[PDB]
RNA sequence: GGGGGGAACCUGGGGAACUGAAACAUCUCAGUACCCAGAGGAGAGGAAAGAGAAAUCGACUCCCUGAGUAGCGGCGAGCGA
RNA sequence: UGGUGUUGGCUCUUGGUCGCGCCUGCGUAGGAUAGGUGGGAGCCUGUGAACCCCCGCCUCCGGGUGGGGGGGAGGCGCCGG
RNA sequence: GGGCCUGACUGCGAGGCCUGCAAGCCGAGCAGGGGCGAAAGCCGGGCCUAGUGAACCGGUGGUCCCGUGUGGAAGGGCCAU
């Protein structure tokens, strides 16, 4: 609970739902730090945790990539998730909104589960608070 | 019939549609029974499995 | 039970329909009728009273229309009401209908 | 101004059973008989929050037809737009 | 006899569940009170360390956490058993 | 007794037996796709005669025939059980 993480107290209405071309404008003003910063896209499912078939399995990335064409990976917990990089502190904005656009929409394209597979997205920086944003 | 000696149907095990209807003893038979059949649908002969009734 | 003063809601006529069975719609073979019988259904009347004019008014009214006898009340502000007896007075709130 | 009367007719409020189903209970008889209230020389109804497939008709009543059709129905007896 | 209408005022103890925060999770090798998976070589401090004063507490009795009064520069992890 | 096997077939069926009706019974032969046999051929359950239940209502699987202005959908028809 530091110096700098509530100093992005009053730069996060954690009451506000965002859409994607406009959280990444938000993640640079929440990213400001001695090193470079992963801000970290997560999100909740909606499969069951013990049926053996609804599991997440594959890779992305593209358009643009990493930060250090740069293949990221996401996979599920045993109580369903995801926790995936990155899209660091610039990596510019329209760029960023660019490559947290086809990263979203990357996980939907492994689907007859039971349970709407859109829940809760949460885009935070390594040193940040959380964005609720669209997916 | 009775309890022990049962009515089941053979599903076409192709196309899945049921095309005979007989009977079997699941004490003598317990496990599904397994017949090659004339399936009017696809016009030959085709493995037939017994399904529930 | 009796009638509305307001609505003029009556008792009705009404039929209690025994049935039997499982509906076809739940898989079973049908409904069968095992009974009919008339019985009334009675107005949901209660007892309304209402200070009018010095006077005490009450009315038999369905529950319906217990409102009905409060909107009754307010049109009777510009009427020459007073002196009168508790039976005209209420004749001439119904006849605001 | 009302009250009461009038053969039958009419509308409204209520409303059977025998019987038929070759037993009976849903169904039938039947909204009939009957009781009650009201109307009049008639009464009811009546100018579309309608029909219903005609891209159509055009208040209501009454007769012919549509038709024992469509349907309803212990899909029985029968009922019936 | 349940729900509901007629049927209202106040208070207390409450509960379903919705969100949110702060927390609770100890079979066994073990620094030692390991929820699930993960990101991450920096994080936490003039937004005041390390030891103390009253601790809201829980606790498999070893411990986990929080506030302020003392309180002025470390701690916590990398590493890797 | 032993090999291979699923004809305990699908679509039909000349012709009869029996017979108040409704049923019940036997059936050569043609086509489809098979089994067995070198082949002739045989195979539409069981040496035979009992081991059963008309309609009505409804369930399940097909079919994709009807679909209440139109597209659907509800519902139903047909085949099978
Ligand atoms: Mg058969
Ligand atoms: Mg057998
Ligand atoms: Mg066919
Ligand atoms: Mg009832
Ligand atoms: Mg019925
Ligand atoms: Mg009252
Ligand atoms: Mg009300
Ligand atoms: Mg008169
Ligand atoms: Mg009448
Ligand atoms: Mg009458
Ligand atoms: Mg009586
Ligand atoms: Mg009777
Ligand atoms: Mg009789
Ligand atoms: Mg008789
Ligand atoms: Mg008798
Ligand atoms: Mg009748
Ligand atoms: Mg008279
Ligand atoms: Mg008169
Ligand atoms: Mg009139
Ligand atoms: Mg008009
Ligand atoms: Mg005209
Ligand atoms: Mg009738
Ligand atoms: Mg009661
Ligand atoms: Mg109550
Ligand atoms: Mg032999
Ligand atoms: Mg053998
Ligand atoms: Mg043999
Ligand atoms: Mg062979
Ligand atoms: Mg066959
Ligand atoms: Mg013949
Ligand atoms: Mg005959
Ligand atoms: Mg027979
Ligand atoms: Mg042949
Ligand atoms: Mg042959
Ligand atoms: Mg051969
Ligand atoms: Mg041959
Ligand atoms: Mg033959
Ligand atoms: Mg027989
Ligand atoms: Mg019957
Ligand atoms: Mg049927
Ligand atoms: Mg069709
Ligand atoms: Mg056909
Ligand atoms: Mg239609
Ligand atoms: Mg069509
Ligand atoms: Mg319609
Ligand atoms: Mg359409
Ligand atoms: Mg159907
Ligand atoms: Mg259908
Ligand atoms: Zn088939």
């Amino acid at each position: 609970h530091g110096k700098r993480y509530r100093a992005l107290l009053e730069k996060v209405d954690p009451n506000k739902v965002y859409t994607i071309d406009e959280a990444a404008r938000l993640v640079k003003e929440l990213a400001t730090a001695k090193f470079d910063e992963t801000v970290e896209v997560h999100a909740k499912l909606g499969i069951d945790p013990r049926r053996s078939d609804q599991n997440v399995r594959g890779t992305v990335s593209l358009p643009h990539g990493l930060g250090k064409a740069g293949r990221i990976e996401f996979r599920n917990d045993k109580t369903g998730a995801i926790h995936a990089p990155v899209g660091k502190a610039s990596f510019p904005p329209e760029k960023l909104a660019d490559n947290i656009r086809a990263f979203i929409r990357a996980l939907e394209a492994h689907k007859g589960a039971k349970g709407t597979f859109l829940r809760s997205v949460y885009v935070t920086t390594t040193m940040g608070p959380s964005v609720r944003i669209n997916p | 019939a009775s309890e022990v000696r049962i009515k089941l149907l053979l599903e076409c095990t192709e196309c899945k549609r049921r095309n005979y209807a007989t009977e079997k003893n699941k004490r003598n038979t317990p496990n599904k029974l397994e017949l090659r059949k004339y399936c009017p649908w696809c016009r030959k002969h085709t493995v037939h499995r017994e399904v529930k009734i | 039970s009796k009638v509305c003063e307001i609505s003029g809601k009556r008792p009705i006529v009404a039929n209690s329909i025994q049935r039997r069975g499982k509906a076809k719609r739940e898989g079973g073979v049908g409904k069968k009728t095992t009974g009919i019988s008339k019985r009334r259904q009675y107005p949901n009347l209660q007892k309304v009273r209402v200070r009018v004019a010095g006077q005490e008014i009450t009315f038999r009214v369905a529950a319906s229309h217990i409102p009905k006898v409060y909107e009754l009340v307010e049109r009777a502000k510009g009427l020459k009401l007073e002196g009168l007896s508790p039976k005209e007075i209420k004749k001439e709130l119904l006849k605001l209908l």
